[PDB]
RNA sequence: CAAGGAUAGCACCGGUGAUUGGAGUUAAGUCGUAACAAGGUACCCCUACGAGAACGUGGGGGUGGAUCA
RNA sequence: UAUUAAUCUAGAGUGUGGUAGGGAGUUUUGGAAUUUCAUGUGGAGCGGUGAAAUGCGUAGAUAUAUGAAGGAACACCAGUGGCGAAGGCGAAAACUUAGGCCAUUACUGACGCUUAGGCUUGAAAGUGUGGGGAGCAAAUAGGAUUAGAUACCCUAGUAGUCCACACCGUAAACGAUAGAUACUAGCUGUCGGGGCGAUCCCCUCGGUAGUGAAGUUAACACAUUAAGUAUCUCGCCUGG
């Protein structure tokens, strides 16, 4: 239960009044501490959140809690201070398996095959190789255990037969 | 044709991924369908959520034409 | 979310109850518990309160067969059929 | 040898055993399993030796654990069953019994109907002869 | 003691009564053809109103419509 | 069997581990901009249809860009997609949590099944209650046109569409196909989960689909998600 929290911050603030910000940010933050002031730079917004057409980019990576991220949001939104919020938790899809989530090392040999680095051609992803034949391929089967077997004999073979002599 | 899950990390935020998600992207605020990228329904969530949140916090034209 | 394992463990008193009715009545009233609490925190999830209901009357066919079976269910009774 | 396709308690035996019978009949299929209990042990061994039914193997797990009956139907060599309509009669909703003197014979005189009574369970013919009635399991022609 | 006789309050059921909705029926009554083609506006379902009326429009539910791959 | 005296799991299921849905609600903002106001310029048109006109414009328009405010709803992603009990779920972001998909001799040992009565929920109009109301249309009202427009055209336009509460609790909530349950040629698709492995191919199971066998509706057709097969329970059904 972990949270990716990114703030932008106001316009082109200078970097350590945008750190002193952010500081209050986690002062009124309530989630678990552990998260440091990262700089991601400052980034050009696609529109003015407000009025400012350039935002302070950071990032805070540390665990999460239940009921400690709601007010945690909408304080830092009332907090002009900063001008965005968002959140990330640890659940969006993927896996938290020891057999699928080291499937992403089969992931990087995708990444590897991506590109032809030699003659050889082992590019376009669903390109089927057939390499494995294995797996499960068990939906359990009930074992069979005798107990009594009623004139064993059972009916076999029925091939399309009828009138056998015609000469 | 599948995209996500190959060249993704099945855990997509904006950060560090932000270039595949842009593959279905234009600074036009619209989105690739199945119909050119056949990407499957936790693919398009992905796509398709990431993609209008950063539209959302100001990383790529909302609306914007 | 589901609030499971805890509390099948607390009403796990052995290794021969993982399934047993004390588990799953348990677990019925921890639910209603906690299907209350997030009601109340969410009032139009109608989806929580018709599971609240379909919980309630199975706990209700639950505690009548352990009463039917064991005697001692209602002697001890921290889980009446009032609800 | 290995039994497959296990069916649990859908409400009853004979409903189970004749849902069976009638998908077996639609699709031409050979052998299906259901559940097993001493009455469908006996039913099953009297349409064995009545011709309406082949054989049938009854298996367990260790014990009342598990215990399901595999049966297959009579087919001539060109996938034309022998069982050409089976009715159960026991059932849950409806308790239904016959006295000895109160059983037809199916078809046209030639059907034979299960009969469990008071002290077995027998075949229609020797269930009028034996002077002792009970319950039906099955009509069978 | 009593068949019974009573009071003011009430209660149950029936018919009637200036005036009157609604139904089937006259191959030969009034307007326009709404609508049956995507039927002259596509149909409608739930609901608000109004309109001689077929009906017409609102907010939602659907195609019990065609077009069309 | 209705009952009793016990047990065994396999029906109710539960456990474990992996485990996904635009699920609901809660809490936030962000924008396309709608409208309005000021900055302005502009110098006689805008507007609407099948046709025009009505209507709007010279307290300076058409239109334009900034700034500010208030309401509404979220371009694409949107799926022979999943989930939600139907009602439904799509700008994103978080939380509580119903429930789900995969395999478990794993645990109580039938604890089961439905459902008249009963409990809860229930699109929506429209009702009043407090705000703003951005926009518009029931009603209403003018110009058309008409054999006449409060019908099809538009402009003006309220209830309402918006939200908070109840009530309205009906719907094409109908798949005009009930719930629980188990089984029936295949084939070609998809999604999710489990295993595996450059991807992948592949297998497993469901979900989500279809042609069609068999089977079943007069017929139209359904058809592994049946209107096929069968058990328990209920609701609906005999002429206009």
């Amino acid at each position: 239960m972990q949270y990716n929290i990114i703030l932008l911050v106001d316009g082109s603030l200078s970097l350590e009044q945008a750190n002193q910000v952010n500081e209050k940010q986690q002062q009124t933050l309530t989630n678990v501490e552990g998260l440091q002031t990262e700089y991601l730079g400052l980034k050009e917004l696609a529109y003015p959140i407000k009025k400012q057409l350039s935002a302070h980019y950071y990032r805070w990576k540390f665990s999460g809690d239940n009921q400690s991220t709601k007010d945690f949001k909408r304080t830092a939104n009332i907090n002009k201070q900063v001008l965005r919020e968002l959140i990330i938790n640890l659940e969006r899809e993927y896996g938290y398996l020891a057999s699928i989530n080291p499937k992403k090392q089969q992931l990087a040999l995708q990444k590897r095959a991506k590109y032809d680095e030699i003659i050889a051609r082992e590019n376009n992803p669903e390109n089927p190789d057939v390499p494995v034949t294995s797996g499960l391929a068990s939906t359990q089967p009930r074992l069979s255990r005798t107990e009594k077997a009623q004139k064993p004999k059972e009916e076999l073979w029925d091939v399309v037969q009828k009138m056998g002599n015609f000469d | 044709y599948c995209r996500f899950c190959a060249i993704g990390q099945l855990r997509i935020d904006l950060i560090d991924d932000l270039e595949a998600l842009k593959r279905f992207l234009s600074p036009y605020a619209k989105i690739n369908p199945r119909r050119i990228t056949g990407n499957c329904q936790m693919h398009q969530r992905h796509v398709a959520k990431a993609l209008k949140r950063a539209r959302y916090l100001a990383l790529v034209p909302f609306v914007k034409d | 979310q589901i609030d499971k394992n805890g509390i099948i463990k607390s009403a796990q008193l052995h290794d021969k109850d993982v399934g047993s009715i004390q588990v799953q009545v348990s677990l019925l009233t921890s639910q209603i518990k906690q299907l209350t609490d997030h009601l109340l925190a969410n009032k139009k999830d109608f989806i929580s309160k018709r599971g609240l209901y379909a919980k309630v009357s199975k706990r209700k066919r639950l505690l009548k067969y352990l009463k039917h079976n064991d005697l001692e269910a209602y002697r001890n009774l921290v889980k009446t059929l009032n609800l | 040898i290995t039994t497959t396709k296990p069916i649990k308690a859908h409400f009853d035996p004979v409903a189970d055993l004749l849902t069976k019978i009638n998908n077996a009949r639609k699709a031409k299929l050979m052998t299906v399993t259901t559940i097993a209990s001493k009455l469908k042990i006996a039913i099953l061994e009297i349409l064995v030796k009545e011709g309406y039914l082949a054989n049938f193997q009854v298996l367990e797990n260790k014990s009342k654990t598990k215990r399901i009956v595999t049966f297959n139907l009579k087919y001539t060599q060109r996938r034309i069953p022998s069982i050409n309509g089976v009715k159960q009669i026991s059932k849950p909703g409806l308790r239904i019994y016959r006295p000895f003197e109160k059983l037809p014979l199916v078809l046209n005189g030639l059907g034979i109907a299960i009969i469990s009574t008071s002290d077995g369970v027998m075949t229609d013919k020797v269930a009028r002869l034996k002077k002792i009635g009970g319950e039906i399991l099955a009509y069978v022609w």
